[PDB]
């Protein structure tokens, strides 16, 4: 099944050896914080591109239901 | 509050109208620009529906206040 | 077009639209009964039955008298004719014309609508028919309406075939509510949106349990995934490889 | 990949393609797919 | 080895339990297993509807609406067949985004890719027949709205329209072989879910890395048995809410009027998974011209393992690009559910011609550049 | 830290055959307890306008 | 073309720089380098640059992965003192893949294919 | 090879092209194919029936004759569907006969022989409450009579059979979720023949001799395709036989009549193929015990492969005995269309006891002799 040449020391502890959750309160605001950095940009330009062709829109829109009326 | 066997809506809507005397001289202007006309299609309902909206969001807390 | 459209219904502070609210029984059976002394005259509600205001609305008792007192056509007997007969429980709502043609018939060439699923056949339901029945106003400037046809700016189109049928006093109720026009309106509603979604309440103390369930079954899943990946998260990997 | 990163890396070459008869003898299939769809459909004027 | 006496506890050992994955798979992996949850619900709660519902135009609705009151927990089937659909569709958009966003479409996982389009094309369709089934307003007269579309098509354009309809108009026979259309293609869906999840197993899944990870592999029964799990839940979430809560949320209230095949409503709008294809169809003012553009951007999503160059994180114009190609597609979502107006006529068009150069020029060239600054 | 007791875990914890019975009533109180508390919140909120309170309130 | 070909490569140059600056920052956290980023998998002229590599070399990458892939997981990045002698950019097989890429693109001039495939498996 | 590069053309290759099969099978080995072939003709017939069937008491009778003279090639539909569930029937039957015949349920071979028996319930299922769904006199008294068998179990009776009719008799809930089950249950079906015949793939097929036939293996795809396709081409003159000039001839009269809950008719009795069934419930004088010996019959037939011993030729005191076994079960199908007399009460009691006894006891006593005989 894919013989895979390395060379390593590998250790591992038993799951009834260490905590299960209380690291999850600690790490919770940098997780945050790092996915926030880590995806600011993408979720900016879509924001900004979505909301602003959205408003353009609208506006136009309403502009057009402005310059039927009597 | 007491309940009367009248109706408080009408009331309530005239107390409503001062807050919404802009939308009310453009309706009365719109009512008079077209006071000339023959073809038959000059409205002026979309002024008339932003007043009656203005109106509608002040008196519609209101009006269920004085209902069971 | 904005006139094609209509005028827009405000938000009203209905009782039961926050999702830990029930109904208002009281304005259920106050609602019923203007439908039965100035809706029905010309609305059928088709899918209702007597049965199913037994608990929400009356006893087993008062839903047996007030069927009771309706003409049901049954048969064929053993003559192979046509009957009347005393309404009963499994018995519906007593349709005010046989078809749709005599409906339209005697109203103008409009047919009136079923009201059992009106209330969620209409965007901004509850709002929409209370401002529709409180709201026959003067026409603005430039519009005309023909005759039979009466304005009322929340309908699309501004001209409703539908006349005010709603008067201060026209309906005494039996728990000493004064019956002006708004009261009456805001009764009907509240039976209206009853009988479009006749098990909110039921559905809303599942919801609660539902959502208490699995968010308490969300940190357990999470616990026990936790648990499985802990000695894969916490594993010690030495090699020779520095880059 | 092998769509157009073969046509970038120059892996498609005039010797690498199929001939003029081979395309000739291949694009030869159009007409049976015109004789059987009217086969299917006999939608013709053609016997007279 | 009591594994290795029957093929089937063999077979599922293998493919279920000892199945080696990627220890580093994130929660974006999960749109897979939820997905065939999802299609699961839909098959039960279907085949529990079927005992309920009559296929014929004059009891159609009535059934449904007996359904809905009198049959004990007919509330709670009606509302969650209904909500699982948006929700079936939901979880699908996010697994194509994922693909489309770690180009997991490349070699050697092409098949797994055409698979995937091919069972959103079924999907599609096994939806649109099924919201015809209620036989409401909205059900009549996009159903007319939509088969019409066959007349763009010259020649034998009314004979198929006909054809499909089995009369003049769309009628009772329209809605009877629509039910059984309907019955019929979700196994075909299930079939082609066997099939697109045993053509991933020949090579396994890709990483949120982007590079081999034949090194640092674990069973798959043991660890993501409890990650989909997890993810599992937070969906029964969400779905509690929408059939409790908010079950007339993702629908049209004109569908709850029966159908009148004399009176067309105001603003006949489909479904909103289906509100980007009708954009497109409407922003383009020639009927052959928006079916020849949707049939494009069905041949492109073919065409993507053999023309698009670019994946995940390290790869930064083309991960920058897909953000541009989301705020597209959402664009194209809103759209149309709005009325035909000059700005929207085009604003849309721009929105197809963006989502057009983002497939088909963006994707080869761009991802080609990208190769040769890294590797060149 | 803390740690599962000896002798509670020789009885309902090392065969599934006595496992199982003890997640059933368990199972049996706790929907117990959900289904009191939201009834009790539900009824609490709701006072008065229920059906129940109006025939009550005739008696 | 020619005429404003000449100095579009500097240009080529100085946007490839840019480039490898970003993502060799990328890659340096996860112990990566620009060779790792290509899979055997997604193309048979690595597959076979690979196997024309002498063992350590492979070993190396092997680990180089590995440590990444633990490192993803753990939802870590390398330490300072290892993150400063990350070398991002330090080739080990940009020549014999340069090589493999030449002698497939004589070949198809020829008429010949390349004498391998894809990785088949199962 | 192209079939090396592609995962599926290399299951289709292995399965169905390059497949090692015994060169002496004889025209006995090809009641499998057949019966695909019928499975997959009742789908494609049933899937256009449904197109124009209503589930629905006072539509279905109606559905049906609209079916019969005003859609274009309905009557063919029809009749077509009604005689594959014969001809299917049929082609099972003979099929099981030829695996009792021949020991073919023996190790290792076990599990293609309890999948057999499997489908084969699942194919009385669906039979029945399929011959429900056309609402006539046999249908609704055929359905009242065999659900209303569950008041055989005691306390938790009548609770079970008023669950299954959705009220308090045979109505339309009842015909409304059969048409459901009915429609969702050949899929399982497909799906239980596609995993028995990967079984059988396992270790290949039994030849007449009865011997090991490792050393005699041809290819499947040439050789035994036109071998399949005679037998197919028989059987398709057999069908066309039964559905263009005798498409009556297999039914019963009473079902041409609607469905009249406080008339019964004079003989009720159910299709052909279910008549050895309702013999040996009939025969015996207590409704618990009758349900108790049908089920036992099923038992025996599951415990086939670990209790019974002896094969084809060269074993010839069970080849013997196996004709007197047909002649029990055609004796038995013959008696279920007769009308209850005491001595057919005793005749059918005397096949009943004989079938059990060589189920449970010829089989693996007289088959140990055999083999102490012949080896000992
Ligand atoms: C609230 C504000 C909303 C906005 C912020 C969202 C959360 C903030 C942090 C975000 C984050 O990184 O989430 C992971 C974050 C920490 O992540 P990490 O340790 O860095 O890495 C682990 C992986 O990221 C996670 O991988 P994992 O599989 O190891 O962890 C699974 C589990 C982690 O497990 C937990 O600890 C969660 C516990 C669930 C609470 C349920 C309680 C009810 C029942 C209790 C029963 C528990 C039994 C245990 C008892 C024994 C205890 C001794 O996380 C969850 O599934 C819970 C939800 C996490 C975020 C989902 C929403 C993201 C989008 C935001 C939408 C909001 C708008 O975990 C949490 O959010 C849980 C702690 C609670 C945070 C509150 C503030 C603390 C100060
Ligand atoms: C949703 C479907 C995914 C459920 C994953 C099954 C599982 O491991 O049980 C978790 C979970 C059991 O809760 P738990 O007490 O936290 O897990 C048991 C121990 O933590 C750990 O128990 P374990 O390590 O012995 O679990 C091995 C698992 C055998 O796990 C597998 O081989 C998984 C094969 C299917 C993977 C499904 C992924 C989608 O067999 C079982 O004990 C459960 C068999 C039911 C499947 O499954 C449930 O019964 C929850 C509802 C799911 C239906
Ligand atoms: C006339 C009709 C009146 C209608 C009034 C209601 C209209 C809609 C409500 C108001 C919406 C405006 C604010 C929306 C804020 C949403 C949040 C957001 O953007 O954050 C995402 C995003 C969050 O990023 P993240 O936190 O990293 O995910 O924020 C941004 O990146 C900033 C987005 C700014 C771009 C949009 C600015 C507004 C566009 C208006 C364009 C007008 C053009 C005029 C041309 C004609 C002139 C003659
Ligand atoms: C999107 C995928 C999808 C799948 C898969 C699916 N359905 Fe549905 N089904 C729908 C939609 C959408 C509706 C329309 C719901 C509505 O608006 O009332 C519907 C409605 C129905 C209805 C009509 C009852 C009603 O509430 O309107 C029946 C009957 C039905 N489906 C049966 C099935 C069956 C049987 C299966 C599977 C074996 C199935 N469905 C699977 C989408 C799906
Ligand atoms: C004079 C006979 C009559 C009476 C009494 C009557 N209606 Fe109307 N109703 C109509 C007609 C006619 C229409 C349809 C008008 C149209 O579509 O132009 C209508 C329409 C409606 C509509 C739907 C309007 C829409 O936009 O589709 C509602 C809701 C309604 N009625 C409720 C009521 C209520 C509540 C009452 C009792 C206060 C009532 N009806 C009493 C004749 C009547
Ligand atoms: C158009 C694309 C597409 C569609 C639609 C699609 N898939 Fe996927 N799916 C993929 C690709 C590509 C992968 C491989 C991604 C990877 O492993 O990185 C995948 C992977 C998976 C996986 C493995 C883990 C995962 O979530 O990535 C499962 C399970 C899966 N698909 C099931 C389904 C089911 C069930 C459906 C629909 C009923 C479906 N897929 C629809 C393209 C698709
Ligand atoms: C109760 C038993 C039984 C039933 C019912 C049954 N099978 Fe068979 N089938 C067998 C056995 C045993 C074999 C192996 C015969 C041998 O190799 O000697 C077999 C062999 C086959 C074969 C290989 C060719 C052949 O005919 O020997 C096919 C194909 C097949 N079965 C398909 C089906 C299909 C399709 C159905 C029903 C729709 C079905 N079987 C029903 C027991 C059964
Ligand atoms: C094993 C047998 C069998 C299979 C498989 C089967 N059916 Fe039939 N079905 C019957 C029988 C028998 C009838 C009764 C026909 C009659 O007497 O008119 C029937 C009747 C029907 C009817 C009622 C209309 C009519 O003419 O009776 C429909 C609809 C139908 N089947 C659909 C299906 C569908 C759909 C499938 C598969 C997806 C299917 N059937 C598969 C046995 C079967
Ligand atoms: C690493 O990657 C992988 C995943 O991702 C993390 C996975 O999640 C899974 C597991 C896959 C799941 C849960 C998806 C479900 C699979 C399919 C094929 C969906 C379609 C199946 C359906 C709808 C079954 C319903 C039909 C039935 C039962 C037949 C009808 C019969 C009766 C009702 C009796 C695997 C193997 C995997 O490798
Ligand atoms: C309220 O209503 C409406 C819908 O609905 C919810 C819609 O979706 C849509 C628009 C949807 C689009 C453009 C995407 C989906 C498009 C198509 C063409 C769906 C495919 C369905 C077809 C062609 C119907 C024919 C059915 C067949 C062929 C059955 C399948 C069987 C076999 C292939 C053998 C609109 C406008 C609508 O207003
Ligand atoms: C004249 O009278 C008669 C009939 O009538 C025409 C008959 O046919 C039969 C033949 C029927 C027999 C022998 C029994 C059939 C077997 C079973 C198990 C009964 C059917 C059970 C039902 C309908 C329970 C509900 C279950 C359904 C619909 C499907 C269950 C779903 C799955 C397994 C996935 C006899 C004897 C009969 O004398
Ligand atoms: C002892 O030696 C053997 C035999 O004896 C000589 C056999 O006979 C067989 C099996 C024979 C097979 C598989 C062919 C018979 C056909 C079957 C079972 C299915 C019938 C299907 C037909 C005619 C076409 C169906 C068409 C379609 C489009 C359905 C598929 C659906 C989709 C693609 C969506 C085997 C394995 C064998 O070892």
């Amino acid at each position: 099944r894919q013989n895979i040449p390395l060379r390593e020391i590998l250790y591992q502890l038993s799951p009834y050896q260490q905590d299960v959750i209380r690291q999850t309160f600690t790490n919770a605001p940098k997780t945050f914080l790092r996915f926030f950095k880590e995806k600011g940009v993408g979720l900016a330009t879509f924001g900004v591109l979505f909301f602003g062709i959205k408003g353009y829109t609208e506006h136009e829109m309403h502009q057009e239901r402005l310059a039927e009326r009597y | 509050v007491e309940y009367t066997e009248d109706d408080p809506k009408p009331q309530i809507e005239e107390d409503c109208k001062p807050h919404c005397v802009k939308e009310w001289a453009a309706y009365k202007a719109c009512a008079e620009r077209i006071k000339d006309d023959t073809t038959g299609q000059a409205h002026c309902s979309g002024q008339y529906f932003d007043f009656w909206k203005c109106v509608d969001h002040c008196a519609a807390p209101k009006i269920f206040a004085h209902l069971k | 077009n904005e006139a094609a459209d209509g005028l827009h219904a405000p938000h009203y502070p209905w009782g039961h639209e926050g999702v830990l609210d029930s109904y208002d029984h009281a304005a259920i059976r106050r609602g019923h009964k203007v439908y039965q002394q100035v809706c029905a005259a010309c609305h059928s509600m088709q899918y209702l039955h007597w049965r199913q205001l037994v608990g929400v609305c009356y006893t087993e008792e008062e839903a047996k008298a007030l069927a009771a007192e309706t003409e049901v056509e049954d048969g064929p007997n053993d003559e192979g004719e046509m009957f009347t007969r005393e309404g009963r429980l499994f018995d519906a709502f007593p349709s005010p014309y046989a078809n749709e043609q005599a409906a339209r018939y005697a109203n103008g060439g409009a047919y009136p609508p079923d009201l059992t699923l009106i209330s969620g056949g209409r965007h901004n339901g509850p709002n929409y028919i209370f401002s529709l029945l409180t709201g026959y106003r003067d026409p603005p400037a430039g519009i005309s309406i023909r005759e039979g046809l009466y304005y009322n700016p929340y309908f699309p189109g501004g001209a409703i075939a539908m006349p005010k049928m709603l008067v201060d006093g026209g309906v005494e109720y039996e728990d000493g509510t004064p019956a002006s026009a708004s009261q009456q309106a805001k009764d009907i509603t509240t039976f209206l949106a009853w009988a479009s979604y006749p098990y909110q309440d039921e559905m809303r103390v599942m919801g609660i349990k539902a959502c208490l369930m699995i968010s308490i079954l969300i940190g357990f899943a999470a616990y026990s995934k936790r648990l499985r990946w802990a000695p894969i998260k916490s594993q010690r990997i030495v090699m020779d490889v520095v880059n | 990949p092998i769509g157009v990163w073969s046509v970038f890396q120059g892996y498609v070459t005039p010797a690498r393609l199929p001939s003029i008869q081979t395309l000739t003898r291949v694009g030869a299939w159009g007409g049976v797919v015109v004789v059987g769809g009217l086969y299917m459909v006999q939608p013709w004027d053609w016997l007279a | 080895r009591m594994h290795n006496k029957i093929q089937l506890l063999s077979v599922l050992n293998t493919h279920l339990v000892a199945y080696p994955t990627p220890m580093n798979l994130n929660y974006s992996w999960n749109g897979g297993s939820l997905a065939g949850m999802m299609l699961a619900s839909q098959m039960l709660t279907g085949i529990l509807l079927a005992m309920h519902y009559v296929g014929h135009v004059d009891y159609a609705f009535a059934s449904v609406q007996h359904l809905m009151t009198d049959v004990p927990s007919g509330m709670i089937l009606r509302y969650a067949h209904a909500n699982g659909a948006s929700l079936f569709f939901i979880v699908v958009y996010l697994h194509v985004l994922r693909g489309m966003y770690y180009g997991s479409g490349a070699q050697p996982r092409e098949i797994v890719w055409i698979s995937g389009v091919v069972i959103l094309l079924v999907m599609i369709i096994t939806a649109f027949i099924g919201y015809v089934l209620p036989w409401g307003q909205m059900s009549f007269w996009g159903a007319t709205v939509i088969t019409s579309l066959a007349t763009a098509i010259p020649v034998v354009g009314k004979h198929i329209m006909y054809w499909l309809w089995g009369g003049f108009s769309v009628d009772n026979p329209t809605l009877n072989r629509f039910y059984s259309f309907h019955y019929t293609l979700p196994f075909i869906l299930a079939g082609l879910s066997v099939f697109h999840i045993a053509a991933l197993h020949q090579y396994g899944s890709t990483n949120p890395l982007g590079v081999n990870s034949q090194s640092s592999l674990i069973s798959f029964g043991s660890y993501f048995g409890a990650k989909d799990l997890v993810g599992a839940l937070f969906l029964a979430l969400v779905f509690s809410i929408l059939v409790f809560f908010y079950p007339d949320l993702l629908g049209h209230p004109d569908n709850l009027i029966p159908a009148n095949p004399y009176s067309t409503p105001q603003h006949i709008v489909p479904e909103w998974y289906f509100l980007w294809v009708y954009a497109i169809l409407r922003s383009i003012p020639n009927k052959a011209m928006g079916v020849l553009a949707i049939g494009l951007v069905f041949a492109s999503l073919f065409a993507m393992p053999f023309i698009g160059l670019g994946g995940g994180k390290f790869r930064i114009i083309t991960e920058w690009l897909y953000w541009t190609f989301l705020a597209d597609v959402l664009l194209l979502t809103w759209l149309g559910g709005n009325e035909i107006t000059p700005i929207t006529s085009f604003v849309g068009q721009c929105c197809t011609a963006y989502l057009f150069f983002y497939l088909l020029v963006c994707q080869p060239l761009v991802g080609y550049l990208e190769t040769q600054f890294a590797h060149g | 830290v803390m740690r599962l007791s000896e002798a509670l875990y020789q009885t309902f914890f090392k065969r599934s055959t006595v496992y199982i019975p003890m997640l059933l009533v368990g199972a049996y109180f706790s929907n117990e307890a959900i289904d009191y508390a939201v009834d009790k919140m539900w009824t609490t909120r709701n006072k008065g306008k229920l059906f129940s309170d109006i025939i009550a309130e005739r008696t | 073309t020619s005429l404003l070909k000449q100095v579009a490569l500097p240009v080529f140059n100085s946007l490839a720089t840019t480039y490898r600056s970003v993502v060799g920052a990328k890659l340096a956290k996860y112990g990566l380098r620009f060779d790792d980023l290509q899979d055997p998998l997604k193309d048979e002229d690595v597959a076979e640059a690979l196997r024309r590599l002498p063992p350590d070399v492979v070993v190396a990458r092997n680990c180089r992965l590995r440590r990444a892939l633990d490192l993803s997981c753990k939802h870590e990045a390398l330490p300072k003192d290892l993150l400063e002698k990350q070398t991002p950019e330090l080739s080990y097989l940009q020549d014999v893949l340069n090589e493999v890429r030449a002698e497939r693109r004589e070949r198809a001039q020829l008429g010949a294919p390349a004498p391998y495939t894809r990785i088949y498996y199962d």
